[PDB]
C-alpha cells in the first residue's frame, strides 16, 4: 500500500469540546509533518497561513495564503463538518467507508497560541496524513515545537519528514 | 516503419484557454509547454476546436477562422513547426457547432455541414495538420457515410493522416458499425466506462472488442473527450492506466489523466478544469495535501501518477513488442485480468492485473499459447501500480508459478525469447 504507512484515526485524538469559534481567523504554519511533498521547489518549504472563516451554517471557508513564483496566491476551500465537532470533510462524500478518505481532525489547541491539526487524504489505495503545527505568532517555544516532534513520531512519521517552514512576511503579514 | 500515431499515446487539449491558464494566449501559450509533453513521449496533440462558431448559427460558424481570442493563423503555424520538431503531431478537432447543444448542426442541415467540411478539410491539410477529430458522431445523420467521405477527401491529398471519430455510445455494436465504413479511422467511445470494473467484466470488455475489430489497429479510450478520473473509481486508476498503454493499439488520454484531474463536480457547469502547473491554478484542494497534486509536485514524487504515465509512456514508444505486437489472454484466477505482448523474437511483456481488494494468487495457465511464447521460472518486473511493492522491488526478479499480487495491484513483467 504506502511506501511510509498511515496511522489508524483511533490513534489520532480529537480536541474536547471544540470552540469553533474560538478557533477562528488568522493561523501561522509553524510545523509540517506527514508521508507526502514537505516541499513546494527546490529549498525548504515557506511559511504560509491559513484563515479559518466559520460561515452561519457552521463550516470552515478556509483561504491558505501563499507566496509562489514571487507573487500571493489564495487557495479557497470549504471544510463541512463531519460526525463530531472538529472533525471536518472536504468536496463531494460518495460512500460512507470513503466518507474518512478525505478528513481535517484538529487534535489540540488553546485557540489563542497554538494548535494541532490532521489532515487524511486517500489517492489510489494509498493515504497522504500530515500534521500542521499552527500558531498566532510565527514563533513558538522549544517545549510545544517537541511536543509536535513527540506527536509526530508517535503516528510513524521519521525526524526527516517533519519540517519547520522557514518564516517569510511577503503576503503572510496581511 | 508504421504509421506515426502507432508510435505512442494521444493527447487531447479541448480547452487551449483552461489547458495554458490566464497567463498567455491559447495557441501562442501551447507551444511553451511542448517541453513537458515531450517527458510525456506523446506522438499527437488533439487541439481545439479551435474554429469560430456562433451557438447554433451555421452560416456565423467557419470551420478555417480561429477565435482571434485563441490566437492567428500566424501563432498556429509557429505551433506546428515547434511540435514538429519534437516529433509531435497536431490532430484539429472540426466538430462545428462545439458551442452549442446539438454539436452537428439540425440532422437536415448535415449536408451543407458537409461541404463546409470538405472545403475545411483541404485548407487545413495544406496548413500543415497531420490528421483531424470528429465527436458525438452519433448526433450526426448519416456519420457512417460522411466520415467515409472525410477519409476519402484527406485521403486522395495525402496518405499518412489520421481521423479519430467519437461518441457517446458504450454499445459494441452501434461502435463497430462506425469503425467499419471507414478505413485505418480511430474510434474514442465509452466502452471501458460503461462497467462493474470486476476483472471478469474488464477482461470480457477487452477480449470481446478484440475479436470483433480482428485485426484492424484499434484505439484504446474511457471516453470522447472527458477526463479519466470523471469516468474511473478511484482505487483503479493506476490500473486502467496501465491496461491502456499495454493493450494492443494506440491510448488516447486527456491533458490532467497523467495527473488524475477531475472535471466540473456533478454540482457545476460542465466546463473543463485548469491544467495545474503549480498551486497558482488549482481548485477544491487546500494545503498541505495540494503539494502533491500539480505538475511541480508530482515531477520529483517517485509514488505520483505523472511518473508512472512518464514510465509506461517510455516503454510503450521503445519497446518493439509494446510498439506492434500480438495479444494473447492467458488463464488466471477469477477477476484477474493477465495477457502477453509479443513480437518475433523480441522481449516479451507479461501484464498482471488483480481487479479485486484482496491478496490473490494469479494462478497463470500458458498452456494453449503459440509455440515458442513460455512463461519462464521468474522474470524482471518493470513496474508494480502498488507504489510499496515499486519501491521495494522494481527491477527485482519475481517467481511466476506462485506469483501473488497486492489488492488493485497491476504487474507489468519483462522475460526474453530463447533459443
Amino acid at each position: 500500500s504506502d511506501l511510509i504507512p498511515a496511522p489508524p484515526l483511533s490513534k489520532v485524538p480529537l480536541q474536547q469540546n471544540f470552540q469553533d469559534n474560538q478557533f477562528h481567523g488568522k493561523w501561522y504554519v509553524v510545523g509540517l509533518a506527514g508521508n507526502g511533498n514537505l516541499r513546494e521547489d527546490k529549498d525548504p518549504l515557506k511559511m504560509y497561513a491559513t484563515i479559518y472563516e466559520l460561515k452561519e451554517d457552521k463550516s470552515y471557508n478556509v483561504t491558505d495564503v501563499l507566496f509562489i513564483d514571487k507573487k500571493c496566491h489564495y487557495l479557497i476551500n470549504t471544510f463541512v463538518p463531519g460526525s463530531q465537532p472538529g472533525e471536518f470533510t472536504l468536496g463531494s462524500i460518495k460512500s460512507t467507508l470513503g466518507s474518512t478518505s478525505r478528513l481535517v481532525r484538529v487534535v489540540s489547541t488553546n485557540y489563542n497560541q497554538h494548535a494541532m491539526v490532521f489532515f487524511k487524504w486517500v489517492h489510489q489505495n494509498r493515504e497522504w496524513f500530515y500534521i500542521t503545527l499552527y500558531g498566532r505568532t510565527k514563533e513558538l517555544t522549544s517545549e510545544l515545537k517537541e511536543n509536535f516532534i513527540r506527536f509526530s513520531k508517535s503516528l510513524g512519521l521519521p525526524e526527516n519528514h517533519i519540517v519547520f517552514p522557514v518564516p517569510i512576511d511577503q503576503c503572510i503579514d496581511g | 516503419v508504421q504509421r506515426w500515431w502507432h508510435k505512442g499515446a494521444l493527447y487531447r487539449i479541448g480547452d487551449l484557454q483552461a489547458f495554458v491558464g490566464r497567463d498567455a494566449g491559447g495557441i501562442a501559450g501551447l507551444k511553451s509547454h511542448l517541453e513537458y509533453l515531450s517527458t510525456l513521449k506523446v506522438k499527437g496533440l488533439v487541439l481545439g476546436p479551435i474554429h469560430k462558431n456562433q451557438k447554433d448559427e451555421i452560416n456565423e460558424t467557419d470551420l478555417k477562422q480561429i477565435n482571434p481570442t485563441l490566437g492567428s493563423q500566424e501563432d498556429f503555424k509557429d505551433l506546428l513547426q515547434s511540435a514538429k520538431k519534437k516529433s509531435i503531431h497536431i490532430i484539429l478537432d472540426l466538430t462545428p457547432n462545439y458551442q452549442g447543444q446539438n454539436a452537428w448542426f439540425l440532422p437536415a442541415q448535415a449536408d451543407i455541414v458537409a461541404t463546409k467540411m470538405k472545403e475545411a478539410l483541404s485548407s487545413w491539410l495544406q496548413d500543415g495538420v497531420d490528421g483531424f477529430q470528429f465527436r458525438d458522431v452519433g448526433k450526426l445523420m448519416n456519420a457512417p457515410l460522411y466520415l467515409a467521405e472525410w477519409q476519402n477527401i484527406t485521403k486522395n491529398l495525402s496518405e499518412d493522416r489520421l481521423l479519430i471519430a467519437g461518441t457517446e455510445s458504450s454499445d459494441l455494436q452501434q461502435i463497430v458499425n462506425i469503425l467499419e465504413s471507414t478505413s485505418d479511422l480511430l474510434l474514442t467511445s465509452s466502452y471501458l466506462s460503461n462497467s462493474t470494473f470486476t476483472g471478469e467484466r474488464t477482461e470480457s470488455l477487452v477480449t470481446r472488442f478484440l475479436n470483433a475489430t480482428g485485426s484492424q489497429w484499434c484505439s484504446w479510450s474511457v471516453s470522447q473527450a472527458g477526463l479519466l478520473a470523471d469516468f474511473i473509481p478511484d482505487h483503479l486508476l493506476r490500473l486502467y492506466q496501465l491496461l491502456l498503454f499495454t493493450l494492443p493499439g494506440t491510448p488516447v488520454f486527456s491533458y490532467g489523466d497523467e495527473l488524475g484531474l477531475q472535471g466540473a463536480l456533478p454540482g457545476q457547469p460542465a466546463k473543463a478544469p485548469l491544467m495545474p502547473w503549480n498551486e497558482s491554478s488549482i481548485f477544491h484542494i487546500p494545503r498541505p495535501v495540494s503539494l502533491n497534486m500539480t505538475v511541480k509536485g508530482q515531477n520529483e514524487d517517485p509514488g505520483s501518477l505523472l511518473t508512472q504515465f512518464r514510465r509506461l509512456s517510455d516503454l510503450r514508444g521503445k519497446e518493439r513488442s509494446l510498439l506492434h505486437g500480438d495479444f494473447h489472454a492467458l488463464s488466471s484466477s477469477p477477476d484477474l485480468f493477465s495477457y502477453i505482448r509479443h513480437w518475433d523474437q523480441n522481449e516479451r511483456y507479461l501484464v498482471v492485473l488483480n481487479f479485486r481488494d484482496s491478496g490473490r494468487s494469479a494462478r497463470l495457465g500458458a498452456s494453449n499459447l503459440p509455440a515458442g511464447i513460455s512463461l519462464p521460472a521468474s522474470a524482471k518486473l518493470l513496474l508494480s501500480t502498488d507504489s510499496a511493492r515499486q519501491s521495494r522491488e522494481e527491477d527485482t526478479s519475481l517467481k511466476l508459478e506462485n506469483l501473488s499480487l497486492n489488492p488493485y495491484e497491476g504487474l507489468l513483467l519483462q522475460f526474453p525469447f530463447v533459443a
